[PDB]
């Protein structure tokens, strides 16, 4: 099955770029327009939501690129698609880094809100959306500079499947499951239903998207020539970047009564 | 018997105000006009003042 | 030099951050009341003219604030505004006296406050071992002050205490069911109310402050990141 | 309010020694500290200076890197450790209190002084070295500065100095126009900028002494000597 | 005999109510419909004075129209250096909920006060160079709610408890207590004379007093609900209010009647505080709203907006100077307008 083939394929492209990319898109400027007309306003979770906004924005614009297949067009720039390149992989870095952050800060503020005061200044919030970038920077340059200087390589592949699903998975699953725990039993004796649907739909949809692209990389690793597999698990890896600003910012009250002010006022 | 007090009080403070004298209100609202026009000039906030003068900036 | 009057302002500053270290560690409770309730004894067994009285307390090592506003007037329409952005409100009721309209007044009209529509209400049925005293004795009935009580039957899901009589059992369900009522009828979601039933013996309250404040701190961040 | 050093005592040349202050009656903490030392029968000349909490050191090129200004805050306690002593170093070493926001009258309080006895910058002159007067006159001491003192903040940073023979130097004028609290009203100050008068409306038997003029833009006058 | 005094009473209620209508000949929107408007006025943020740690209750400017003081809800007095937002003094208070300060003619001593029934006057120039408590008066058997200086000597407040009192901080007992308002008074302004003072209560009247004679000398009744804030007009012959109305009077001592309202349908939030402009042209209000209006005194069309507020907009004053507009808000800052 060729022709057939290719027709599923761009039928899944279509299918993308109809339903998922204007909700990344729309989405993602939205919540960055109005978190940053509400700059006096700005919470700490809104820090996040900001920097997690620009991350997913930049990738869904990168993902309308491989939608139709149109990196074929540039590609043998070498300058050009090493930046492109290096930019793509810090974005996917900064969107996993902050979602598992964002995780973690949830954590501390829902189960420790009492004790850990001394934490979560905005200070602190930005200091770690600083170093949430450069530690992404860092997870794209560094092997990078090693194997360029030394010489996509094994090592190289290792490092982005244990730095992209495993501990980013590992740390957003236990710091959700406890924060379960903490609402199961909070709501147990005196409408969290909503947050803890929230809580699953969060780490199934990261999951759901994440799996499948890391799997097929490591199927390669374990061993790119597999034409339709490469574009399902692309799209899907994409989709979180466009479902992000559903789930995590405009699902909730908080940030739709922000968006209700200022529709009202601006 | 206690608000005997407070009655005749009020009453006493009412004849006062009864008794004081007033003025037409246009006399007043002429008088207020003439103090704004005769300060006009001397209000920043009213006229912007030149930036060099500005103490703020 | 104005130098040394910005190294100054820079001094002022560190203490002022200093200072904010500790204003957002504690935890600030308003305590209300008529005084037939006991909330000067709930205030006296917080055993860690003048107008505001303040008390403080540690639990669990975290810091309580509790201001009792003794000399005012009886009116509380505005000096009340100043109070928004606390915690919580510790009001406390007299169940034993009836005094109970009254009582249900003042707190429709806490509850039903423009400045205190996010404020938490920590609703302390006070004196109930009187209640029960009355109760057992049978002397007054709560039905000729309050009518509903004819036809009031207690509830299935109630959590009676072992060692109650049926009949204080219904006495107090009704009522706190006026005052949950009240709480429930007029306002949803951004505050909500925590009854408890307490004697001025009791040496649990500051238990119960700490972990009604604890669920309200919970609900307020889980507000604030957009999951609810 | 006191200041009073220790220390004082006979060096030899090469030698080394440290000077103390003790502050009792105001508030040590928030007050910059001066040294000013004066030379046998001449003039004062500013030797150190550290700000409130320390944040700031400066030091005149005659001693910078051979003396060292430390600060015990907790005891009220200010330190001159000096590595070298040379004939040079030989003056009596007063503290001068200083506190530095809008409106304050640094150099307001000396100390008591102790003698130490040993075997481009801003150009203040007084031409004037002496002025015969007699009570009930007026009498007027000039000075003049190389740089104008008149910052672009409009304020005239020019200070006034009165040591009676046998005292401490007290604050008569700041910022040349504002009299020290304590000064009679009898004495005045004014200037261009650059050249300044002092004037005493009246004179009595008390105001004779040395008048010094001081820049803050920290050199003094060579120092005017009233007679009687 | 009650009903003979009620009787009496109704009769010079009536007598009072007819002289201000017969002198009502004429209504200042009428006649000053000739002069030309004041066009647009636009301020912008020239500062934002931050570093309170709560809500902003009150700030009073300095006489040298440079230095003001500032109370928060946390427990602060700040004296700021305006022209440069330099922090001069950081005064730490007995009481947190305080909820009005001032600052004396001569700059000598700050004053504050509130829910404590007290107000604490501070030296704050004294030989031991930090700020000091002068005098606490104590008498107010409710909370405080204003205080202004006569002098270094002598300061006037109002409290919750329906009275008004003179002080002598010398000695420190009332001078004189002025009474008459049936509710909690809210603000008070003292004429720039300072033999008058004028105070608006909850009771919805504005009384006219004799700090020397400690009687009222008359009373104003225009408004519908509680008088949050009074200013004196500069010549001191009228004095504007604000009120949980959503609304602005202006009145005239010697019309003994209102001259003219402030007020548009589309705003439906009371006012928190009033001030005028140094030729009184101009009368700023602070609105619940988060945001203050400025309205023509004379034309009393709104002539501009201060919108840059995150919170409502509690304490609003102008230098004596007129160069610059203050407006501290719940929001923690204090923005200065020009």
């Amino acid at each position: 099955s060729e022709h057939q083939q290719y027709v599923i394929g761009l039928f899944l492209s279509c299918l993308y770029t109809i339903f998922l990319f204007p909700i990344g898109f729309v989405g993602n400027i939205l919540i960055l327009v109005v978190n940053i007309s509400f700059r006096e306003k700005m919470t700490i979770p809104d820090l996040y939501f900001i920097n997690l906004a620009v991350a997913d924005l930049i990738l869904v614009a990168d993902s309308l690129i491989e939608v139709f297949n149109l990196h074929e067009r540039y590609y043998d720039i070498a300058v050009l698609c090493t930046f492109m390149s290096l930019f793509l992989q810090v974005n996917m870095y900064s969107s996993v880094f902050f979602l598992t952050w964002m995780s973690f800060d949830r954590y501390i503020a829902l189960a420790r809100a009492m004790r850990c005061s001394l934490f979560r200044t905005k200070h602190h919030a930005r200091l770690s959306c600083g170093l949430i970038w450069m530690a992404s920077v860092s997870a794209t340059l560094v092997p990078f500079t090693a194997v360029h200087l030394q010489h996509d390589v094994r090592e190289v592949q290792w490092l982005e499947v244990t730095l992209g699903f495993i501990v980013p998975f590992a740390i957003i699953g236990l710091c959700y499951s406890l924060i379960v725990r903490v609402l199961v039993r909070a709501h147990r004796h005196r409408r969290r239903q909503k947050a803890l649907r929230m809580i699953l739909a969060v780490v199934l949809v990261f999951f759901v998207c994440w799996l499948p692209e890391n799997v097929f990389i490591s199927v390669h690793l374990l061993q790119h020539a597999h034409p339709l597999t490469g574009h399902i698990v692309n799209l899907a890896a994409f989709s979180n970047s466009c479902l992000n600003p559903l789930i995590y910012s405009f699902l909730g009250e908080t940030f739709r009564d922000k968006l209700r002010l200022y529709i009202e006022q601006k | 018997t206690a608000s005997i007090a407070q009655a005749r009080k009020l009453v006493e403070q009412l004849k006062m105000e009864a008794n004081i004298d007033r003025i037409k209100v246009s006399k007043a609202a002429a008088d207020l006009m003439a103090y704004c026009e005769a300060h006009a000039k001397e209000d920043p906030l009213l006229t912007p003042v030149p930036a060099s003068e500005n103490p703020f900036r | 030099e104005d130098k040394a009057a910005v190294e100054r302002s820079k001094m002022i500053e560190k203490q002022l951050q200093k200072d904010k270290q500790v204003y957002r560690r504690t935890l600030r409770l308003l305590l209300l009341g008529a005084d037939n309730s006991g909330k000067s004894t709930i205030v006296k067994q917080m055993r860690i003219t003048s107008g505001i009285f303040e008390t403080k307390f540690q639990v669990d090592k975290v810091n309580f604030h509790m201001f009792d506003v003794g000399a005012q007037r009886d009116e509380r329409r505005k000096w009340i505004q100043c109070f928004n952005d606390v915690t919580a409100i510790i009001f406390v009721v007299d169940s034993s006296d009836n005094r109970l309209q009254e009582a249900l007044n003042d707190f429709d009209s806490i509850w039903n406050n423009r400045w205190l529509r996010t404020i938490s209400v920590i609703l302390f049925l006070n004196k109930q071992d009187l209640l029960a005293e009355k109760v057992l004795a049978g002397k007054s009935k709560i039905e000729d002050y309050f009518p509903e009580f004819a036809r009031y039957t207690t509830p299935e899901d109630a959590t009676p205490e072992p060692g109650e009589d049926p009949r204080v059992t219904r006495a107090k369900y009704f009522i706190r069911k006026e005052f949950v009522d009240i709480s429930t009828a007029s306002g949803d979601g951004r505050h909500i109310c925590y009854p408890h039933f307490t004697c001025a013996v009791d040496t649990e309250n500051a238990r119960r402050i700490f972990n009604d404040c604890k669920d309200i701190i919970l609900q307020m961040n889980l507000r604030e990141y957009n999951l609810v | 309010v006191q200041l009073v050093e220790s220390g004082g005592g006979l060096v030899q040349p090469g030698g080394s020694r440290k000077l103390s202050c003790s502050a009792s009656g105001f508030a040590f903490s928030s007050f910059g500290m001066h040294w000013v030392r004066q030379a046998p029968e001449k003039g004062l000349e500013w030797v150190a200076y550290i700000s409130s909490g320390s944040g700031t050191i400066y030091y005149a090129d005659t001693v910078k890197g051979r003396f060292t200004i430390s600060r015990d805050d907790p005891k009220n306690t200010l330190f001159l450790q000096m590595t070298s002593l040379r004939s040079e170093d030989t003056a009596m070493y007063y503290c001068v209190r200083s506190i530095y926001y809008y409106g304050s009258s640094p150099f307001d309080f000396w100390g008591q002084g102790t003698t130490l006895t040993v075997s481009s910058d801003i150009v203040m002159t007084q031409a004037t070295s002496s002025v015969p007067v007699t009570p009930g006159e007026s009498v007027s001491i000039s000075c003049r500065s190389s740089k104008s003192l008149l910052h672009s903040n409009g304020n005239t940073y020019l200070y006034w100095f009165l040591q009676r023979p046998g005292q401490s130097p007290q604050l008569l004028i700041y910022r040349m126009s504002n009299l020290a609290s304590g000064v009679p009203d009898r004495f005045s100050g004014s200037g261009s900028g650059t050249a300044f008068t002092l004037t005493i409306s009246r004179l009595e038997a008390e105001d004779v002494g040395v008048y010094y003029c001081m820049q803050h833009l920290l050199t003094f006058g060579a120092g005017t000597k009233l007679e009687l | 005999e009650l009903d003979q005094l009620r009787q009496e009473a109704e009769q010079l209620k009536n007598q009072i109510r007819d002289a201000r209508k017969a002198c009502a000949d004429a209504t200042l929107s009428q006649i000053t419909n000739n002069i030309d408007p004041v066009g647009r006025i636009q301020m912008r943020t020239r500062r934002t004075l931050r570093g309170h740690l709560a809500k902003i209750y009150a700030m009073h400017w300095g006489t040298d129209s440079r230095l003001l003081v500032s109370a928060s809800q946390d427990g602060k007095l700040i004296i700021w250096d305006s022209y440069t937002t330099n922090k001069v003094h950081a005064i730490p208070l007995r009481s947190s909920w305080v909820m009005t300060c001032a600052y004396a003619p001569s700059g000598n001593y700050v004053a504050c006060g509130g829910l404590d029934n007290i107000c604490s006057i501070y030296n704050l120039k004294t030989r031991e160079g930090n700020v000091r408590v002068s005098r606490e008066l104590a008498g107010h058997t409710g909370y405080l709610s204003c205080c202004r200086f006569l002098d270094d000597n002598q300061i006037v407040t109002s409290s919750g408890d329906t009275t008004c009192a003179l002080w002598d901080i010398e000695t420190g007992q009332q001078t004189t207590t002025f009474t008459g308002h049936t509710g909690d008074v809210m603000s008070l302004s003292l004429a720039p004379d300072t033999r008058l003072f004028v105070s608006g209560a909850c009771d919805a009247s504005a009384k006219l007093w004799d700090v020397r004679e400690g009687m009222c000398r008359q009373t104003f009744t225009g408004h519908e609900s509680d008088i949050n804030a009074i200013c004196f007009f500069p010549n001191g012959n009228a004095f504007a209010t604000g009120s949980d109305d959503a609304t602005c009077r202006l009145f005239d001592l010697r019309a003994d009647q209102e001259l003219m309202t402030y007020s548009h349908d589309n705003i439906i939030c009371g006012i928190t505080s009033v001030s005028f402009s140094k030729s009184g042209r101009l009368l700023l209000a602070g609105y619940d709203d988060f945001n203050c209006n400025v309205w023509d005194a004379l034309k009393a069309d709104r002539a501009g907006v201060l919108a840059g507020h995150d919170n409502r907009v509690s304490c609003l004053g102008v230098t004596d100077d007129g160069m610059a507009v203050a407006t501290g808000s719940w929001d923690s800052f204090l923005k200065i307008w020009n």
